[PDB]
C-alpha cells in the first residue's frame, strides 16, 4: 500500500508499549537522557569543571551524586562529542561536562517526543488532547530553567546540575543571589503547586467520602464497575457538604476537573516566566522604598531587611567554592557576620 | 512451574540485601 | 560447669528454634494432631526445664 | 487587666460548657439514618 | 558487655531486636501464600 | 476458613485484622501474640544494649534508651549514676525474653488452634461488644491490674531499694523514699498547673516524693475505679453519650494513647527528675544553662540579666531557658536568682564537671548521627537519647491521633449505618431543603 | 507467543545495563577509600 | 559473617514455616 | 491482551530461570570487573583517590579556556603523572 | 420545647447556610478573634522586640511595610514559652512590645482550626457521609501545629515560631535551613514529593477527565454546560480515559477503578504533608537532616568537596548572619 502506510500501521499497532511516530523521537532521546544521567552519577567526576566529587565511583551517595554542568569557560557551547572542545575523545568529553549538555539536549527532545506521544495517542484513542496541554507546563519549566536561564547567564555552569544536592544548591543559589522567594511569579508558582496538592487531596477525599453504597462489602473499592454509566459518588451531597463547611462548593463536575487542570499548569507557567526574568537578572530583589527608608533610618528593621542580610551571607560564604572560576578570595574581615551588624 | 509468592519473596530478599549492602558501604 | 552451661544454652537455642518452626506447623495441621500435641507438651516441658537449668548453671558458672 | 481576665474566663467557660453539654445531649441520635 | 559465658552467643543478640520487624513482613508473606484473598 | 476471605467477611486483606472484630478467641490470640512482641522487643533490645554497653562511659553517649529506664529504678547504679553492676540489666532482658516466648505461645495457640469464639466455651471470657456490663467488667479488671502496677512502682521505691534521686545531695544517688507526698493538694495541683513556660503541668514534677505519692494516689484510684466498674453498669447519660462497639472503644483508646504520647515526649524533653541527666543526658535547656555557667566560670578566672519577673538569670539567648532547674545549679541559686558570689566561692568540682560534660553533649544532632550544629563536620557521632525518644513519640502520638480520628469517624458511621456509602434510594441530602 | 518483541527490547535495554551498573556499584562498595 | 548467617537463619525460619504449611497442605 | 505472554507466566517459567541464572551473573561479573580492574577510571577520566591533587600543588585543576580545555586537562594529568 | 432543646436543634441543624455544630460553637469565636486580631495587628501593630535585646522589628503596614514585607512578629525571646495574655502584661504597650498579639492569634487559630477539623467530621455525620475528609484536613493542620506550636516547644520560645507574614515566612525558611539542613531531611523530601506529586496528579486527573468528556454541547457553547448538577449518568467516559493513559505508559500503570484512583489522589499528598509536618516537629527536637560534610577524602587526606559541602557553606553563611 506504500511503505509509509505499512510503516504507519506497524508503528500504531496495539502492543504492551505503544510506539507511534513520536516513539522514534521519544524512546532514543529519553533513553539516552536517563542512561547518561545514570552513567554520569555512577562514573563521571566533576573535578575539572567544579572541583567536586559527584559520582558513586568517587564515594558519593544517592543524595550527593550529580551530572554537573560544564565549566564556566565553556560558555554556551553545545559541547558535542565531535565538537572543537572534546574533539572526538569520550574521556575529555566526560571530563569537560559534555554529559550535562548530552542529558539536557536529549531530555529536551525527549520531552518534545513525549508531548507528541500524548497528541498521537489522543488522536488514535479519540480523546481531546488536554493531557498534552497540561504537559506544556513541565516543558515550560524545563525549558526556562535548564535552557533559557543558563543561556541568559554567562554559561551552562549556572544551570542546575542533574542531582539531588546539586538541585538543593540551585535553590539556595537562587535565594542568595536572586531573592527568588520575593518574586511574585514564583509566588504564583508556589500557589499553583500547593493549590494543586490541596485540590488533589480534597477531591480524592471528597469522592471517597461521598461514595454511593453500590456493594455489600465494607471495602468499597470492589463496588465500582468501569463500564457503569452512573456516578459512583454523590455530587449533590459533596456540594452540600462543602457549601456548609467552606461557604462555596463546586456544582459542575466538568468545571471542577478543568480547574484541577488549570491551577498547577498556570502556576508552573508563571514560575517559568519569572525564571526567564532571572535569566536576564531581572529580579524582584528589593523594594526601593524600603531600601531608602533603611538607608535613612538605622533603627528600621523588617523581615525583608533581615532576608537581605541573610542573602548577603549566602552570597559571600558560598561564592568562592560555588564559583571556582572567579578565584574569589574573601578574607575573614570582609565576610558578613551578624556580630558585626 | 514456580509459585509466584516464592518469586516475590526471593526478589524482595535480594532487593533487601542490595539495599543493606549499599547502606553498609555508606556507613563504612 | 562452663562448657556444661554453654552446651545447655546451645541446646535451649536449638530447641527454641525447633519449637518456633514446629508449633505453628503442628497447630495448623489438623490431620496429624495427636502425636503433634504429645510432642508439643514434651517440648514445652523440656523448654521450661532447660530455661531453669540455664538459670541455675548461670549462677554456678 | 483583671476585669478583662475575668471576662475572658467567663466567655471561655460559657463556650466550653456549651460544647461539652451539647455533645452530651444525644449527639449520636442526630444522624439521618438511625435514631 | 554481656556476661562472659554468654559471649559465644553475642552475634545472635546482635540480630535479636530486628526479629519483630520480620514478623510484619511474615504477615505479607503469608498473604502472598494465600493469593491475598 | 470462616471470615478469612473478602466475600464472607467484607474486608480486604489490607483490612484483614478487621475480620477479627467478632471473633473473640482469635482476637485474644492476636492481642496476646502482640503483647509477646512488645515483651520480646524489651528483652532483646535490653540484651542488645547491654552487649554494646561500656559501663565506664555515660549511657547517653552510647545511644541507650532502655538501660536508663532500669537505672532510674535504682538497679545496678550508685552515686552519680555510676554503673556498679550490669547484672540486673541482664536479668530484666532475659526475663522479658522468656516471658515473651510464653506470651507468643499463648497468642499462637489462641489465634490458630484455640476456639474461634469464646462465648460458647466460657461465659466469663466470652464477650459481646454491645454488652456494656461485660465491657465495664473487663475495664475494671484491667484498671485493677494497672493500679497494682503503680503500687509495684511504689513498692520498689519504698521497700525494695528505692529509686535513683538526681536531687540527692552530692550529685544524685539511689535513695529509699520514706515520706511520699500523700497530700491531695500538691498531687492535684500538679494536675491543675498551666502547661506553658515556667509552669509545665505534671512535667514539672521535681522530686521523687511527689512521684511516689502521685503513684500511690494513681494506684488507689485505679483499684477503686476498677471495683466501681465491676460492681456497676453504665448510667443513662453514659449510654446516650458514647458509641458502644469494638471500633468505638478502640478509637477512645487511640485518642488516649495519642495524648499520652504527647505527654511522654514533653516529659522526656523537659523533665530531668524521672529522666535523670546522668542516664538520659542533659535537656536542651539544661545544656544551654550549663554552657552559660561554664563560660561564666571561664570568664571569671559576663552572663547576668534581670528577667521579666525581676530575677537574676543567665544572659544571652539562654534567657529563654531561665525556668530550668537542675541539681548542679540549685546550690548556686539564691532567693533572688543566681547568687554571683556563691558562684565565685561556693562552686564544687562535681557541679563544674557536670556543667562541662553537659556543655559538650547538647541535644543536637543529625539523622546520620552527626553531633553538633548542622553546619559542622562529622567528627563526633552523637544524638541525644532525649531527642530520639521525643521525636519517635511525637511521630507515634500524631499518627495515633490520626488513627483515633479514623476509627472514631468510622465507628460513628458504622453505628449509624452509612460507613459503606450513601444509599441511592434514600440519600439524605436530597430530602433536605436547599440552602438557597 | 513470540520472544523478540518490542516489550523484550524495552525490558532488556533497561535490564542489561542495570545489572552491569549494579555489579559496578557493588565493586565500588568494596573500594578501600 | 556470624551476624549475617544468624540473620539468614532467622529470616528463613518464617517463610519456611509458610512453605511447610503450604506443601503439607493445612489452614494457612 | 495485546498478544504478548503474561509477565507472571514468564517469570514463573523454569526456562526463564535457566536462561536468567547465567546471563545475570555474567553481567554482574562484567560490571564488577569494569570497576575492580580500574577500567572505569580510564574510560570516564574519573581521578583515582590518589590522583585528585599533584604531588607538589594543592590547586584544583579547573579548565579556564574553551578551545584549550582538552590540552589543559592533559597537562594536569601529566603533572600528576 | 425547652430552650436548650431549641438551641441544640439550631446548632446541629443542616438547614443553616453555614453549618455550626458544637465544634463550630468553639470554632466561630476563636477564629473570629484570631482574624480580627490578625487584621488589626497586620495593619497597625507597633514594632516588636522579638529577640529581647531592645532592637524591635516593625511588621505592620502603618510602620513602613507593604503586603509582601508585612508580618505579625512572633512574641519576644524574653517571653519564651510563657503564656502571655493581655492581662499578664503591665500595660497594653508592654503587651504589644513583647509580641503578645502573635500568641493570641496563633492560640486562637490553632484551637479554631482543630475545631474546623471536628466540624468537618460533624457535618459529614449529619449528612450521612463517610467521615474521613477531616483525616485529609489533618495534614495541613499538622503542618500549622508544627510551625506555630511544636517548633517553639522544641526550641523553647514562641520567638522561633513562624511569623504571620510573607517575608517573615521566607525568613523562617532560611533560618530553619541554616540551623537544621531541612533540604537534606528525608521527611521534607517526602513532603516535596507529596506536593509535587499532588500537583502532578491534580493536573493529570483534571486533564484526563477533561479529555474524555462526553459530547453534550455545541462548539459555541462551553463544555461545562454539558453537565447538569445532580445528573445520574457519568459526564465523562472513564474507559476512554483509561485506554489513553494505559497507552501512554502501559496498561497496568492505569487505574481502571475510579474509587481506587480517587483514594490514591487523596492519599499521596496527605501522606507526604504528614511526613513533612513530622519532619518539622522532629527537627524541633534537633534531629536534623543528613550532614554528609567531608564525605569524600582522597588518599593524602585532603577533603574533596561535594554538592553537600556547597550546601553546608551556604548554611554557614545563613547561620553567621541570623545570629546576634
Ligand atoms: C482532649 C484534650 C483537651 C485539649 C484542649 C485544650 C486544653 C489545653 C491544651 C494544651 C496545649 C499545650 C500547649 C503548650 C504545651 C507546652 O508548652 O508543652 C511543654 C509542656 C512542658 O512545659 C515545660 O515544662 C518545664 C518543666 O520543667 C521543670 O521541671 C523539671 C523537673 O525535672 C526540670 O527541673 C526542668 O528544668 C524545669 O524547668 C518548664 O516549666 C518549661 O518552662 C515548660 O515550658 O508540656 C506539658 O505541659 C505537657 C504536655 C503538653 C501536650 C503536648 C501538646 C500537643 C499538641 C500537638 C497535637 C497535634 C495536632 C495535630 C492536628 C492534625
Ligand atoms: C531507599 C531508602 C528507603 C527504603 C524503604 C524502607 C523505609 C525504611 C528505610 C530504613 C533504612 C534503614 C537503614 C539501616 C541502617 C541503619 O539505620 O543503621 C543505623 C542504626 C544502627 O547503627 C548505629 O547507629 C548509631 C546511632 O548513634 C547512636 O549511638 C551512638 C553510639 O552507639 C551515639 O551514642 C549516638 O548519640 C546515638 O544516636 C551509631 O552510629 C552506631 O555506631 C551504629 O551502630 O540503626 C538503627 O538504629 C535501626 C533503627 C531501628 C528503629 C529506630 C526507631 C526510631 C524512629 C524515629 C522516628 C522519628 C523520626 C525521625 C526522622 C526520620
Ligand atoms: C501483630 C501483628 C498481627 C497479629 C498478631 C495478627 C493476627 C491474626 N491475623 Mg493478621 N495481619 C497482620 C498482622 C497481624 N495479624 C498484618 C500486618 C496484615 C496485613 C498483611 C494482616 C492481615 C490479615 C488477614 C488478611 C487475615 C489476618 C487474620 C489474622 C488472625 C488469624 C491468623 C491465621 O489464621 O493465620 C494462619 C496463618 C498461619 C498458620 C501461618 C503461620 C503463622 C504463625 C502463627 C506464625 C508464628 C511464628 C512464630 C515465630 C511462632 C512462635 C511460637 C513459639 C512461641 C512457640 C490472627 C489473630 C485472618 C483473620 O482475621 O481470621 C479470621 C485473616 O483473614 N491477618
Ligand atoms: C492500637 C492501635 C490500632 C489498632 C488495634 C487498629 C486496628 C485496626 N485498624 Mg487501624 N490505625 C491505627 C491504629 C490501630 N488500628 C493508627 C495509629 C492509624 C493511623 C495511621 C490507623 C489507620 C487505619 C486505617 C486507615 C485503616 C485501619 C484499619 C484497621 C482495622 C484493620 C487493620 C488491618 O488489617 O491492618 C493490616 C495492616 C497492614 C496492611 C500493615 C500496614 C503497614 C503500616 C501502615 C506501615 C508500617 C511501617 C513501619 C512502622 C516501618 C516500616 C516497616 C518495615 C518492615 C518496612 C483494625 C480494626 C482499617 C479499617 O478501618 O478497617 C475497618 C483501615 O482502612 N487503621
Ligand atoms: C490476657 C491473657 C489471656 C486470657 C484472657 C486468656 C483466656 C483464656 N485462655 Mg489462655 N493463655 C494465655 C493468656 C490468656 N488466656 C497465655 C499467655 C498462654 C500461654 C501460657 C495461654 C494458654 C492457654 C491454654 C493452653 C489454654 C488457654 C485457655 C483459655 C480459656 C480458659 C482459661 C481458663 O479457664 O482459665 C481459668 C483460670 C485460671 C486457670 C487461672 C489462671 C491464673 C494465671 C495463670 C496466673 C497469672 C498471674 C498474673 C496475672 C500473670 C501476669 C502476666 C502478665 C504480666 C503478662 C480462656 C478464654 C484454654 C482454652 O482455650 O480452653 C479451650 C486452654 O486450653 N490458654
Ligand atoms: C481507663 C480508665 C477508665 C475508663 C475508660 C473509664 C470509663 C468510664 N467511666 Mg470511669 N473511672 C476510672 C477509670 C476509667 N473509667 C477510675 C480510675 C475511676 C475512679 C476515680 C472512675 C470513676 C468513674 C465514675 C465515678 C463514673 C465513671 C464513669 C465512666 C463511664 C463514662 C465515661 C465518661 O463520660 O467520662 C468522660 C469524662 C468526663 C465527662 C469528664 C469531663 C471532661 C473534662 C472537661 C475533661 C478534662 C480533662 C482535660 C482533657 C485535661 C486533662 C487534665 C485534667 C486532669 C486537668 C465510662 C464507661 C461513669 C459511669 O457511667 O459509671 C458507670 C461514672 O459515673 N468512672
Ligand atoms: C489496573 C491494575 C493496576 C491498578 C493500580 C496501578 C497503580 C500504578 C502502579 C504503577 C506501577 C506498577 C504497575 C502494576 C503492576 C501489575 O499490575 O503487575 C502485573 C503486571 C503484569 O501482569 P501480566 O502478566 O498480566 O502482564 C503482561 C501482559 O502483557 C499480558 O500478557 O506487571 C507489569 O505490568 C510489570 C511492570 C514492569 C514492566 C516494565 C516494562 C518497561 C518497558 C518500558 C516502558 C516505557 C513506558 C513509558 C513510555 C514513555
Ligand atoms: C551516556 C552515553 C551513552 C549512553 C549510555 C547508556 C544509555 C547507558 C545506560 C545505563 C543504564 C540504563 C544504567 C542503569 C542503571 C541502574 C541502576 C544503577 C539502578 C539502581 C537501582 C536501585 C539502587 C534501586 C532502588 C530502589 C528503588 C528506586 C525503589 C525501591 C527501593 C530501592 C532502593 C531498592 C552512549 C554510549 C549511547 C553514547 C555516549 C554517551
Ligand atoms: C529469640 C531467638 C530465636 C527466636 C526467633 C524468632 C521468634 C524468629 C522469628 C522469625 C520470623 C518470624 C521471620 C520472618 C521473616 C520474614 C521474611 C524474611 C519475609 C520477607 C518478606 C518479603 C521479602 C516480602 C516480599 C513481598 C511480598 C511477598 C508481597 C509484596 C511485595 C514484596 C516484594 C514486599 C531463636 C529461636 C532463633 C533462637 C533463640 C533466640
Ligand atoms: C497470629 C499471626 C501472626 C503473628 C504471630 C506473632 C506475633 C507471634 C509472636 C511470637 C513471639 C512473641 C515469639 C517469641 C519467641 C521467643 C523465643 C522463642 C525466645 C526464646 C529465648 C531464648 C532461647 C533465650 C536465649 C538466651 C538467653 C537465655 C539469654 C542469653 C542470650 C540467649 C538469646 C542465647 C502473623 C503476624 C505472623 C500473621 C498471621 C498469624
Ligand atoms: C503519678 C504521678 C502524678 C499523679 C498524677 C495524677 C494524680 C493523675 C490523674 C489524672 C487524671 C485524673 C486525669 C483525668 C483525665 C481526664 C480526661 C482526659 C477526660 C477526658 C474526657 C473526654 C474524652 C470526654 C469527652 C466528651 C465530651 C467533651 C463531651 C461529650 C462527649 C464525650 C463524652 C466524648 C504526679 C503528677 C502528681 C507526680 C508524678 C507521678
Ligand atoms: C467542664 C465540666 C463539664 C462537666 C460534665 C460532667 C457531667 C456528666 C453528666 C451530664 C448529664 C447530661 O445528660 C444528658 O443531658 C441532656 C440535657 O440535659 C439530656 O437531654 C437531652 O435529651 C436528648 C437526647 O437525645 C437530646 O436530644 C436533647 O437535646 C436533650 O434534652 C440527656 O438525656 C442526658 O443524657
Ligand atoms: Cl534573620
Ligand atoms: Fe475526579
Amino acid at each position: 500500500r506504500g511503505w509509509f502506510d505499512i510503516l504507519d500501521d506497524w508503528l500504531k499497532r496495539d502492543r504492551f508499549v505503544f510506539v507511534g511516530w513520536s516513539g522514534i523521537l521519544l524512546f532514543p532521546c529519553a533513553y539516552l537522557a536517563l542512561g547518561g544521567w545514570l552513567t554520569g552519577t555512577t562514573f563521571v567526576t566533576s573535578w575539572y569543571t567544579h572541583g567536586l566529587a559527584s559520582s558513586y565511583l568517587e564515594g558519593c551517595n544517592f543524595l550527593t551524586v550529580a551530572v554537573s554542568t560544564p565549566a564556566n569557560s565553556m560558555g554556551h557551547s553545545l559541547l558535542l562529542l565531535w565538537g572543537p572542545e572534546a574533539q572526538g575523545d569520550f574521556t575529555r568529553w566526560c571530563q569537560l561536562g559534555g554529559l550535562w549538555t548530552f542529558i539536557a539536549l536529549h531530555g529536551a527532545f525527549g520531552l518534545i517526543g513525549f508531548m507528541l506521544r500524548q497528541f498521537e495517542i489522543a488522536r488514535l484513542v479519540g480523546v481531546r488532547p488536554y493531557n498534552a496541554i497540561a504537559f506544556s507546563a513541565p516543558i515550560a519549566v524545563f525549558v526556562s530553567v535548564f535552557l533559557i536561564y543558563p543561556l541568559g547567564q554567562s554559561s551552562w555552569f549556572f544551570a542546575p546540575s542533574f542531582g539531588v544536592a546539586a538541585i538543593f544548591r540551585f535553590l539556595l543559589f537562587f535565594q542568595g543571589f536572586h531573592n527568588w522567594t520575593l518574586n511574585p511569579f514564583h509566588m504564583m508558582g508556589v500557589a499553583g503547586v500547593l493549590g494543586g496538592a490541596l485540590l488533589c487531596a480534597i477531591h480524592g477525599a471528597t469522592v471517597e467520602n461521598t461514595l454511593f453504597q453500590d456493594g455489600e462489602g465494607a471495602s468499597t473499592f470492589r463496588a465500582f464497575n468501569p463500564t457503569q454509566a452512573e456516578e459512583t459518588y454523590s455530587m449533590v451531597t459533596a456540594n452540600r457538604f462543602w457549601s456548609q463547611i467552606f461557604g462555596i462548593a463546586f456544582s459542575n463536575k466538568r468545571w471542577l476537573h478543568f480547574f484541577m487542570l488549570f491551577v498547577p499548569v498556570t502556576g508552573l507557567w508563571m514560575s517559568a516566566i519569572g525564571v526567564v526574568g532571572l535569566a536576564l537578572n531581572l529580579r524582584s530583589y528589593d523594594f526601593i522604598s524600603q531600601e531608602i527608608r533603611a538607608a535613612e533610618d538605622p533603627e528600621f528593621e523588617t523581615f525583608y531587611t533581615k532576608n537581605l542580610l541573610l542573602n548577603e551571607g549566602i552570597r559571600a560564604w558560598m561564592a568562592p567554592q560555588d564559583q571556582p572560576h572567579e578565584n574569589f578570595v574573601f578574607p575573614e574581615e570582609v565576610l558578613p557576620r551578624g556580630n558585626a551588624l | 512451574r514456580i509459585p509466584l509468592w516464592i518469586v516475590a519473596t526471593v526478589a524482595g530478599m535480594g532487593v533487601i540485601v542490595i539495599v543493606g549492602l549499599f547502606f553498609y558501604g555508606a556507613y563504612a | 560447669m562452663t562448657i556444661l552451661f554453654q552446651l545447655a544454652l546451645a541446646a535451649l537455642v536449638i530447641l527454641s528454634f525447633v519449637m518456633v518452626i514446629g508449633v505453628p506447623v503442628a497447630y495448623a495441621s489438623p490431620q496429624d494432631w495427636d502425636r503433634s500435641k504429645q510432642l508439643i507438651f514434651l517440648g514445652s516441658g523440656l523448654w521450661i526445664a532447660l530455661v531453669l537449668v540455664v538459670g541455675v548453671l548461670n549462677f554456678f558458672v | 487587666m483583671e476585669t478583662l481576665k475575668i471576662t475572658v474566663y467567663i466567655v471561655v467557660t460559657f463556650f466550653v460548657l456549651l460544647f461539652v453539654f451539647g455533645f452530651l445531649s444525644g449527639d449520636p441520635a442526630r444522624n439521618p439514618k438511625r435514631k | 558487655k554481656l556476661p562472659e559465658a554468654y559471649a559465644i552467643f553475642d552475634p545472635l543478640v546482635d540480630v535479636l531486636p530486628v526479629i519483630p520487624v520480620l514478623f510484619l513482613a511474615l504477615a505479607f508473606v503469608w498473604q502472598a501464600a494465600v493469593g491475598f484473598r | 476458613a470462616t471470615n478469612r476471605d473478602q466475600e464472607s467477611s467484607g474486608f480486604a486483606w489490607w483490612a484483614g485484622n478487621a475480620r477479627l472484630i467478632n471473633l473473640s478467641g482469635k482476637l485474644l490470640g492476636a492481642h496476646v501474640a502482640h503483647a509477646g512482641l512488645i515483651v520480646f522487643w524489651a528483652g532483646a533490645m535490653t540484651l542488645f544494649e547491654l552487649a554494646h554497653f561500656i559501663p565506664e562511659k555515660p549511657m547517653y553517649e552510647q545511644g541507650l534508651i532502655l538501660i536508663p529506664h532500669i537505672a532510674t529504678l535504682g538497679w545496678g547504679v550508685g552515686p552519680g549514676g555510676e554503673v556498679v553492676d550490669t547484672f540486673p540489666f541482664f536479668v530484666v532482658g532475659v526475663v522479658h525474653l522468656i516471658s515473651s516466648a510464653v506470651l507468643g505461645f499463648g497468642g499462637v495457640y489462641h489465634a490458630i488452634r484455640g476456639p474461634e469464639t469464646l462465648e460458647e466455651y466460657s461465659s466469663f471470657f466470652g464477650y459481646d461488644w454491645k454488652d456494656k456490663n461485660k465491657m465495664t467488667t473487663i475495664l475494671g479488671f484491667h484498671l485493677i491490674v494497672l493500679g497494682i502496677g503503680a503500687l509495684l512502682l511504689v513498692a520498689k521505691a519504698m521497700f525494695f531499694g528505692g529509686l535513683y534521686d538526681t536531687w540527692a545531695p552530692g550529685g544524685g544517688d539511689v535513695r529509699v523514699i520514706t515520706n511520699p507526698t500523700l497530700d491531695p493538694r500538691v498531687i492535684f495541683g500538679y494536675l491543675l498547673k498551666s502547661p506553658f513556660g515556667g509552669e509545665g503541668w505534671i512535667v514539672s514534677v521535681n522530686n521523687l516524693e511527689d512521684v511516689v505519692g502521685g503513684h500511690i494516689w494513681i494506684g488507689l484510684i485505679c483499684i477503686a475505679g476498677g471495683i466501681w466498674h465491676i460492681l456497676t453498669t453504665p448510667f443513662g447519660w453514659a449510654r446516650r453519650a458514647f458509641i458502644w462497639s469494638g471500633e468505638a472503644y478502640l478509637s477512645y483508646s487511640l485518642g488516649a494513647l495519642s495524648m499520652m504520647g504527647f505527654i511522654a515526649t514533653c516529659f522526656v524533653w523537659f523533665n530531668n527528675t524521672v529522666y535523670p541527666s546522668e542516664f538520659y543526658g542533659p535537656t536542651g535547656p539544661e545544656a544551654s544553662q550549663a554552657q552559660a555557667m561554664t563560660f561564666l566560670i571561664r570568664d571569671q578566672k559576663k552572663y547576668l540579666m534581670r528577667s521579666p519577673t525581676g530575677e537574676i538569670i543567665f544572659g544571652g539567648e539562654t534567657m529563654r531557658f531561665w525556668d530550668f532547674r537542675g541539681p548542679w545549679l540549685e546550690p548556686l541559686r539564691g532567693p533572688n536568682g543566681l547568687d554571683l558570689n556563691k558562684i565565685k566561692n561556693d562552686i564544687q568540682p562535681w557541679q563544674e564537671r557536670r556543667a562541662a560534660e553537659y556543655m559538650t553533649h547538647a541535644p543536637l544532632g543529625s539523622l546520620n548521627s552527626v553531633g553538633g550544629v548542622a553546619t559542622e563536620i562529622n567528627s563526633v557521632n552523637f544524638v541525644s537519647p532525649r531527642s530520639w525518644l521525643a521525636t519517635s513519640h511525637f511521630v507515634l502520638a500524631f499518627f495515633f491521633l490520626v488513627g483515633h480520628l479514623w476509627h472514631a469517624g468510622r465507628a460513628r458511621a458504622a453505628a449509624a449505618g452509612f460507613e459503606k456509602g450513601i444509599d441511592r434510594e434514600s440519600e439524605p441530602v436530597l430530602s433536605m431543603p436547599s440552602l438557597d | 507467543y513470540p520472544i523478540f518483541t518490542v516489550r523484550w527490547v524495552a525490558v532488556h535495554t533497561l535490564a542489561v545495563p542495570t545489572i552491569f551498573f549494579l555489579g559496578a556499584i557493588a565493586a565500588m562498595q568494596f573500594i578501600q577509600r | 559473617i556470624a551476624q549475617l548467617t544468624m540473620i539468614a537463619m532467622i529470616g528463613i525460619a518464617g517463610p519456611m514455616i509458610i512453605f511447610l504449611l503450604a506443601v503439607r497442605r493445612g489452614n494457612l | 491482551t495485546t498478544g504478548e505472554r503474561p509477565f507472571s507466566d514468564i517469570i514463573t517459567s523454569v526456562r526463564y530461570w535457566v536462561i536468567h541464572s547465567i546471563t545475570i551473573p555474567a553481567l554482574f561479573i562484567a560490571g564488577w570487573l569494569f570497576v575492580s580492574t580500574g577500567l572505569a577510571y580510564d574510560v570516564f577520566g574519573t581521578p583515582r583517590p590518589d590522583s585528585y591533587y599533584a604531588q607538589e600543588q594543592r590547586s584544583i585543576p579547573l579548565v579556564t579556556d574553551r578551545f584549550e580545555a582538552k590540552q589543559q586537562v592533559e597537562t594536569f594529568l601529566e603533572q600528576l603523572k | 420545647a425547652n430552650l436548650w432543646e431549641r438551641f441544640c436543634n439550631w446548632v446541629t441543624s443542616t438547614d443553616n447556610r453555614l453549618y455550626v455544630g458544637w465544634f463550630g460553637v468553639i470554632m466561630i469565636p476563636t477564629l473570629l478573634a484570631a482574624t480580627i486580631c490578625f487584621v488589626i495587628a497586620f495593619i497597625a501593630a507597633p514594632p516588636v522586640d522579638i529577640d529581647g535585646i531592645r532592637e524591635p522589628v516593625s511588621g505592620s503596614l502603618l510602620y513602613g511595610n507593604n503586603i509582601i514585607t508585612g508580618a505579625v512578629v512572633p512574641s519576644s525571646n524574653a517571653i519564651g514559652l510563657h503564656f502571655y495574655p493581655i492581662w499578664e502584661a503591665a500595660s497594653l504597650d508592654e503587651w504589644l512590645y513583647n509580641g503578645g498579639p502573635y500568641q493570641l492569634i496563633i492560640f486562637h487559630f490553632l484551637l479554631g482550626a482543630s475545631c474546623y477539623m471536628g466540624r468537618q467530621w460533624e457535618l459529614s455525620y449529619r449528612l450521612g457521609m463517610r467521615p474521613w475528609i477531616c483525616v485529609a484536613y489533618s495534614a495541613p493542620l499538622a503542618s500549622a501545629f508544627a510551625v506555630f506550636l511544636i517548633y517553639p516547644i522544641g526550641q523553647g520560645s514562641f520567638s522561633d515560631g513562624m511569623p504571620l507574614g510573607i517575608s517573615g515566612t521566607f525568613n523562617f525558611m532560611i533560618v530553619f535551613q541554616a540551623e537544621h539542613n531541612i533540604l537534606m531531611h528525608p521527611f521534607h523530601q517526602l513532603g516535596v514529593a507529596g506536593v509535587f506529586g499532588g500537583a502532578l496528579f491534580c493536573a493529570m486527573h483534571g486533564s484526563l477527565v477533561t479529555s474524555s468528556l462526553i459530547r453534550e454541547t455545541t462548539e459555541t457553547e462551553s463544555a461545562n454546560y454539558g453537565y447538569k448538577f445532580g445528573q445520574e449518568e457519568e459526564t465523562y467516559n472513564i474507559v476512554a480515559a483509561h485506554g489513553y493513559f494505559g497507552r501512554l505508559i502501559f496498561q497496568y500503570a492505569s487505574f481502571n477503578n475510579s474509587r481506587s484512583l480517587h483514594f490514591f489522589l487523596a492519599a499521596w499528598p496527605v501522606v507526604g504533608v504528614w511526613f513533612t509536618a513530622l519532619g518539622i516537629s522532629t527537627m524541633a527536637f534537633n534531629l536534623n537532616g543528613f550532614n554528609f560534610n567531608h564525605s569524600v577524602i582522597d588518599a593524602k587526606g585532603n577533603v574533596i568537596n561535594t554538592w553537600a559541602d556547597i550546601i553546608n557553606r551556604a548554611n554557614l553563611g545563613m547561620e553567621v548572619m541570623h545570629e546576634r
